[PDB]
């Protein structure tokens, strides 16, 4: 359900 | 420290992402957009000797049009930026970070489930054309053996069965099958041949586009498929 | 069909005239303005294969723009239009023919009432000047021996007797008269050099223009008169 | 008469002071802006043969620039302006002069308090800086035995304190002081090289700029400071 | 109607 | 207001 890219920012 | 026009010609195609920006000292740039589905990200030959945000980035750049190319860029003393000239001397405001949306570190982008690439003039092609035929919606799909991008008009077919423009990216001789719907939106990767990472795990996926000069990665609408 | 840019620039001419066109097979292309007061054509050098009507012609020309010069035009497989080479593709709707207003037959204009003519930078500057000037009328009489363009606006000059512009287009040997009245938003021809037929018979009249790659013709305002009788 | 393109070119930007003016019968032309905070003056190589009050200068140079440039600029039979160029003819109205603001008598400019030179590519770079920095007020003061011109947004720094843009004009070698306060609006001055006289007296002031074809007087605002006693 | 009378013609 | 000091001068 996330859009954007965080789980990639967070990582 | 100078910024060269090669270095302002990336930070103007950055500002298309984002209107404003973080800049960290270094040879590196990178920008996100405000809602995080686009991420740009550059190495420079210039250096940046200090930390500034930057809330209008496309008219601060602007103002380096200006001066000369061997105008002095530097932190004034009351922390705002300092742009040198021959005989001139120009004051932009240092952001607060506050209000400058900036991604935390660099994406480690993992390694790729699909890859493939994109012509210049292909790209051309597919962002000139996606406004004369309402494209807001690409996916890059296997067809009878090739990677393919078909764009669709989704708010006319939300179902995505209507293709209006279909692009050839090369061969592909693996079984795994995929559909990566991607916002036209978030195409905002300068001119230029890009090297197409593509990588999908459960219901996330993103698309990392490698040109000569930036790296783009563009997050997958949850309409996206695979099968591995 | 490949359409070449001259082709299309003349396509694109022809979208001021009309937003969309009827394409036959053939070298050969027409229109007509909704209204039926203007009308043109077009020997091409380029070969049309297949009928095909347009509903966006300027749309369409956008998209052939955009495309490679070995790009392919033919018919999809669901009765549209297949723009493609060997590398991509592009799909655009075909109209339906009773969705797009074309002129039945081609106008020949086999006779003339008189024969005259207008310079390409004397047709660009009659264009200009009507903007700034906000002519929105034309009248071609004669004055003193001399074919002229007498330009009017119509909405505050009602009997067009207040002229704001006159071009002299050339010497005028005879006692015939007459006023050819043109309204200046179906001056749509393309810059060029342009051969004037005039033409009036009773309450009926036209302008023919003749280009070096199109012809034009134009109908005349209902207060036009002349006056033939030698 | 006949407007060369340098005269025509001086009279465009005149017309960025005001939207229209009254052309005298001679060899100069001026204007002054409605607010009456600008003035410009120029000597013309052209002969002006009749007076006339032009309302919208804009577009009246707008039509002389669609006909040929020894097109003769005369007084038409119905009282308004005849442009008669070699095919055609051209008809502009002219204003009563009541409805156009023009200055009484050129401005005798007194002697400078103060006098600084700027070169065209410096105030090239102040006025293009100032469309970005939003700059709406600049300062002529002194600085180091240097005059300076510092930009300020009065908007957001009503006091003037935030040195937004500053550039050195000259070297200053005195002991009085001055600030003088300039709205960048009344910076209309044509492309190039400028001495600039300053002067003040009281409450009063303006900056007069010379150029190589027209000079420029800019009247200062109320903020305006200055002392001439050491 | 415009130019119906050659086009009718 | 303005420039009226040289205008009638």
């Amino acid at each position: 359900e996330p859009e954007g890219l965080d789980f990639l920012f967070d990582a | 420290m100078k910024l060269s026009k090669d270095t302002t010609a990336l930070l103007k195609n950055f500002a298309t992402i984002n209107s404003g920006i973080m800049l960290k000292s270094g040879q590196f740039i990178m920008t996100r957009a405000v809602n995080g589905t686009t991420y740009a990200e550059a190495n420079i030959s210039d250096v940046i000797d200090f930390d500034v945000a930057i809330y209008d980035l496309n008219g601060f750049l602007g103002i380096l049009s200006l001066v000369n190319d061997d105008a002095e860029i530097s932190q004034s003393e009351d922390g705002n930026i300092k742009i040198a000239d021959a005989r001139s001397t120009i004051f932009w405001p240092a952001a607060d970070p506050s209000t400058v949306v900036a991604p935390n570190k660099p994406i480690p982008f993992p390694v790729a489930s699909a890859v493939t690439e994109i012509k210049a003039e292909d790209l051309q092609q597919l962002l000139r054309v996606s406004r004369g035929l309402q494209i807001d919606t690409i996916a890059i799909t296997v067809k009878e053996g090739k990677i393919v991008i078909n764009g669709f008009n989704k708010v006319e077919d939300s179902a995505l069965t209507r293709v209006k423009y279909s692009l050839t990216l090369g061969d592909y001789d693996g079984e795994n099958t995929f559909n990566f719907i991607i916002n036209m939106a978030n195409m905002k990767m300068q001119p230029g041949n890009y090297k197409l990472l593509l990588w999908a795990k459960g219901k996330q996926g993103a698309a990392k586009f490698e040109g000569e000069h930036a790296n783009y990665v563009v997050a997958l609408e949850a309409d996206s498929t695979h099968d591995f």
